[PDB]
């Protein structure tokens, strides 16, 4: 559940996208779980090569 | 105005009521001494000594309420010092040759404690005033009480831990008790104490690390401060150089074998585990050691131990060519698991060789058990105590030893428990012989003389060799021995510079 | 085998850890999270038996101290979330069923930064904290007791159960809802109540 | 005789350890008649100095040097005073703070001495105690800066402050025992 | 009959914007929204709380503590 | 018969020397110099029979020439 939402949450800000905290905020704001929970959806979807990491600005991450 | 009323009105007033009495009493004093005397009987809410605590209580604290050093917090501060120091002074003269001094004193630190925030609220500085108490109380002792007292904080700690170790259903609480009991002891840190309790901690803990730990690190990450020279962290990095060593000499196993096997073709037994220890952090009494091998071990085993040895002398090689060279002196001590029949023994080195005696033999006599030993047989009588007993398979009697006949599949650890040692005038004989040496090296060298070091290297020598060319007068001596005596002489005018 | 290969150098050890990693890694989430589940187990059992236990024990437990170093490859992968939540649900009656021994302690010296959240060592620091409390609560007491005194002291001048109180926060113990007590004087004598 | 004072006398049986009074907690030499305890200069090379007039408590550099080091003393006796008046610490924090104040205070007093002092090679001594006291000095400074208390409830690098102090104890009883 | 030696009993302390600075929690800094032209990413910490990086580095440059659960303020570098 | 399981031997490393103190720094000789104290530290010795840190002696030795405890020669006694 966690993965499509943050994969929902990836989709709308499309090539914008945002700095990981924000997104934590977004998608914890969404719930209503811990932040780490999160990260580890991330960490497991990164692995997955669905989202990459911007190497320009390594703060935000990218959809791909 | 509040400042110029309450400093004008308190300061002068306490100035005056914490100043000793010729008979060295102050009246202060007198009440906070009567109050922990009261204290000891003032939980009955209807009695007199209730009335009194609350007002002593009151009291202090709005003496004490003003501060934010200070003009009247000194004298304050003093006064609690002066009566925890005579507390202590007073119990440590009544029991301090009891069999239950530790708890005790531990006891007390924690009620002082509990008294001094219940009088003045938490603050710190009166902390420091209790710590400097105890200390003073310690200072002003004799040298022989001072001995055993450190004495009887080592055999404390030693089976608190012991019994942690072996004890499973309450060892739990000890270990607990311990945490909360370490605190007092913290005190003996910048005290000679702190020398003379260093000795006896390295004792008890080269036993207690030779039969058994991770629970001595956790204890030294609270009393590390405690010792001077730190020996008893250096023993511990010896252990871990010693598992580097091992690790070493496989590789260097397999590398020969290679080495072999390249030269030719160019054209079911016991597990040894050696441990090496290190001279300069690690008590071990000459008595102790193993001379000759091959007199006293089978063949398999000396073999290995030989190949070992090999092993650390080629590889003290390289810079370190020139230098002294290292070598390798074996021991009486370690541990053994043996398996007979169905149990699984556990034994001592000693033990292990009276044991594998019997392989093919079913009775050997004392006397030349201990001719063959070599060794001095209070030492042999101690490791047969727990052999002769009901678990142990060997009886003696008159004595010849024979075996216990059979009567299940449970582990039977039996090693000789830790055997303490207590303080009973050597230091002075011992100061003199070493005098008469040093004048005597001094007269032979005439206007030539010798330098410090020298004097030293050649008084050093003279001891290692020893004044016995003897047993009534001949211990080691250090670099602080000769300093001491030469300080004396000095002061004699025997020796100029 | 690496050492005896290509010699003691620093590169291959952490070579050997990646592997590991990328091992661990590349397996399915229910086998993960038997894996993690299998490992706390240990720890687990390690400890209640080297406690319980006598010799027996303090012979598994300096093996206990040498497994430790192949568990913490699991830092800073996926799998440490689930590894501390299973590894919170065992603490806590560990806990409960004996004080915070040196054993606790000294394993989280050795695996605390695998942990992401630091949840173990807030419980027990949460221990200690509540020590604390019980002393303020001595204290408290007594200056209630001097009021009173001081107040009836003015107008004349016109054999028992100890008990410990134990505080946990809900953001570090995993307390189910089911344990509560809800009319306390109800199923409890009257003096412990009081 | 004990000078400051108080009338308990004084005597030193082997240099192992090194003692002041045990009642006020002061040091001085037998040898001369001087309230202090000069470790590095001999009893001569101090009454030289006083009769000529010093710093007590090249050569203006000297004097410079000596007043430097007593000021880090009375920097050492703040720190420890600001600590000991706050409204109790943990134990080991509380315990290892006092002794490292213990020790660079008597570091800086024999350092202090030893700057005093003018084939002698007692120049790597007071080299590396400058370098470990004032190495002491900056982790006590780090771990210094804004609510004290709070502070100290957090502090590891205790463990270099150990070592540190130690050293330190070292190199004070080797100049003690070679002087 | 039977008699208590001992006990232990337990019990819970039951009881969101950046609060340190009291702006909405996505929402931007009141510090620098004075000064309008909106720089500060959030930050999380071990602690499990999220507030404003000018916040955060402001606050801990005076004290070193955790502004809301007493604890040292760690900076959370988990999955970064 | 009785039969071994495992065994754990123990044994002491022995010098020839029974100074215990270097000279040239006053540091317990076992442990490290001065000078890699502060930031491979090996003692040796000469036909005089006084022993040193290797570092102390070499020091001592680009400053001087004789040995600074018997006002000889001073001699690397190998092995
Ligand atoms: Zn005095
Ligand atoms: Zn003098
Ligand atoms: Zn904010
Ligand atoms: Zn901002
Ligand atoms: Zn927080
Ligand atoms: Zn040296
Ligand atoms: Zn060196
Ligand atoms: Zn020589």
């Amino acid at each position: 559940l966690l993965s499509c939402l943050l994969v929902r949450i990836l989709k709308a800000h499309g090539e914008k996208g945002l700095h990981i905290d924000q997104l934590v905020c977004l998608v914890l704001e969404a719930w209503q779980c811990t932040s780490t929970d999160v990260l580890s959806c991330i960490l497991h979807l990164l692995g997955q090569g669905y989202v990459k990491r911007r190497d320009d600005r390594p703060q935000i991450l990218m959809y791909a | 105005l509040g400042k110029t009323c309450w400093e004008a009105l308190v300061s002068p007033l306490v100035q005056n009521i914490t100043s000793p009495d010729a008979e060295g009493v102050s009246a202060l004093g007198w009440l906070l001494d009567q109050y922990l005397e009261q204290r000891e009987t003032s939980r009955n809410p209807l009695s007199r000594a209730a009335s009194f605590a609350s007002r002593v209580r009151r009291l202090c604290h709005l003496l004490v309420h003003v501060e934010p050093p200070s003009s009247s917090l000194r004298n304050i501060t003093q006064c609690w010092l002066s009566v925890v120091q005579e507390q202590v002074s007073r119990f440590l003269a009544a029991a301090w040759r009891a069999p239950d001094f530790v708890p005790r004193y531990c006891k007390l630190y924690e009620h002082l404690q509990r008294a001094g925030s219940e009088l003045f609220g938490p603050r710190a500085a009166f902390m420091l005033a209790l710590r400097s108490g105890f200390s003073g109380a310690l200072l002003q002792q004799s040298f022989l009480t001072a001995a055993h007292m450190s004495e009887q904080f080592a055999r404390y700690i030693d089976q608190q831990i012991q019994g942690g170790l072996i004890g499973g259903a309450p060892g739990v609480e000890m270990l607990g008790q311990l945490q909360r009991h370490l605190e007092p002891i913290m005190v003996l840190s910048g005290l000679e104490l702190a020398t003379t309790f260093e000795h006896f901690y390295q004792h008890y803990m080269a036993d207690r690390l030779l039969s058994f730990s991770w629970l001595e690190g956790a204890v030294l990450e609270q009393i590390g401060l405690c010792f001077p020279n730190r020996l008893p962290q250096l023993m511990l990095q010896s252990l871990s150089t010693s598992e580097e060593l091992q690790r070493q000499f496989h590789l260097f196993q397999l590398q020969r074998l290679d080495k072999l096997f390249l030269e030719q073709e160019d054209e079911p037994s016991p597990a040894i585990s050696i441990l090496v220890l290190s001279p300069r952090c690690w008590p071990v009494s000459p008595l102790c050691y193993l001379y000759h091998p091959r007199k006293c071990l089978p063949t398999e085993f000396c073999d290995a131990l030989d190949r070992f040895s090999s092993f650390y002398s080629q590889s003290q090689n390289h810079v370190l060519d020139m230098g002294p060279h290292r070598r390798l002196q074996w021991t009486w001590l370690g541990r053994a698991e043996l398996q007979f029949g169905k149990q699984i023994l556990h034994v001592s080195t000693v033990q292990m060789w009276l044991l594998l005696k019997f392989n093919q033999t079913e009775e050997v006599s004392v006397e030349t058990l201990l001719k063959d030993s070599d060794l001095s047989p209070e030492l042999l009588l101690q490791a047969l105590v727990p052999l002769t007993s009901g678990n142990g398979p060997l009886t003696l009697h008159e004595g010849v030893l024979r075996l216990h006949e059979p009567g299940s599949g449970e582990a039977l650890w039996l090693i000789p428990p830790q055997a303490y040692l207590n303080v009973e005038r050597t230091l002075e004989q011992k100061r003199n012989l070493l005098s008469c040496l040093l004048v005597r090296i001094l007269k032979a060298h005439g206007e030539k003389g010798l330098h410090i070091d020298q004097l030293v290297c050649l008084v050093l020598e003279a001891w290692q060799k020893g004044p016995n060319p003897g047993h009534t007068v001949a211990v080691a001596c250090t670099s602080t021995d000769v300093l001491s005596c030469i300080l004396h002489l000095l002061g004699q005018g025997y020796v100029k510079r | 085998a690496g050492s005896e290969l290509f010699g003691p150098r620093a590169a291959f050890m952490l070579a050997l850890r990646s592997g590991f990693s990328g091992a661990l890694l590349q397996q399915s989430f229910l086998t993960a999270a038997h894996m993690s589940e299998q490992f706390a187990r240990y720890i687990d059992q390690q400890i209640q038996g080297g406690l319980i236990g006598g010799a027996p024990g303090v012979e598994m437990l300096g093996q206990l101290q040498r497994h430790l170093e192949p568990i913490m490859v699991l830092s800073g992968l996926e799998l440490a979330t689930t590894f501390e939540h299973f590894y919170q649900h065992y603490m806590a009656d560990r806990l409960l069923s004996f004080g915070s021994s040196w054993l606790e302690g000294a394993v989280l010296e050795q695996i605390g930064l695998c942990f992401p959240n630091r949840l173990p060592q807030l419980m027990l620091q949460s221990l200690s904290t509540s020590e604390e409390l019980q002393r303020q609560f001595h204290l408290f007491q007594l200056q209630r007791l001097d009021k009173l005194f001081l107040e009836q002291e003015d107008e004349e001048e016109k054999p028992s159960p100890a008990i410990s109180i134990l505080v946990l926060s809900p953001r570090c113990w995993p307390v189910s809802p089911l344990c509560y007590l809800y009319h306390p004087r109800k199923c409890l004598p009257t003096e412990f109540c009081d | 005789w004990c000078t400051n004072g108080c009338d308990r006398i004084l005597c030193r049986q082997g240099l192992g350890c090194g003692t002041t009074c045990s009642k006020c907690g002061w040091a001085s030499c037998f040898n001369c008649s001087f309230p202090e305890a000069h470790y590095p200069a001999s009893c001569g090379h101090m009454s030289q100095w006083v009769d000529d007039g010093g710093y007590y408590d090249r050569f203006q550099d000297y004097n410079e040097r000596c007043t430097f080091h007593h000021q880090a003393r009375e920097f050492a006796v703040n720190l420890r005073n600001r600590v000991s008046a706050i409204h109790v610490p943990p134990p080991r924090s509380f315990t290892f703070l006092n002794d490292a104040c213990q020790g660079l205070e008597q570091a800086r007093k024999v350092l202090a001495y030893a700057c005093v002092y003018s084939m002698d090679v007692v120049e790597q001594q007071t080299e590396n105690l400058e370098l470990h006291t004032n190495a002491l000095q900056i982790l006590l400074e780090e771990t210094l800066l804004r609510d004290l208390a709070s502070s100290l409830r957090l502090l590891d690098c205790l463990s270099t402050g150990m070592e540190l102090l130690r050293r330190i104890q070292e190199r004070l009883l080797a100049i003690l025992q070679h002087s | 009959r039977f008699e208590v030696k001992k006990w232990n009993a337990v019990a819970l302390w039951a009881w969101d914007n950046c609060a340190i600075c009291r702006n909405h929690i996505m929402d931007l800094c009141i510090e620098c929204q004075a000064n309008q032209a909106e720089e500060c990413t959030v930050a999380w910490g071990v602690c499990n709380h999220a507030f404003h990086f000018h916040c955060i580095s402001r606050w801990l440059k005076t004290r070193q503590v955790c502004p809301l659960d007493n604890r040292e303020w760690e900076f959370q570098k988990y999955g970064h």
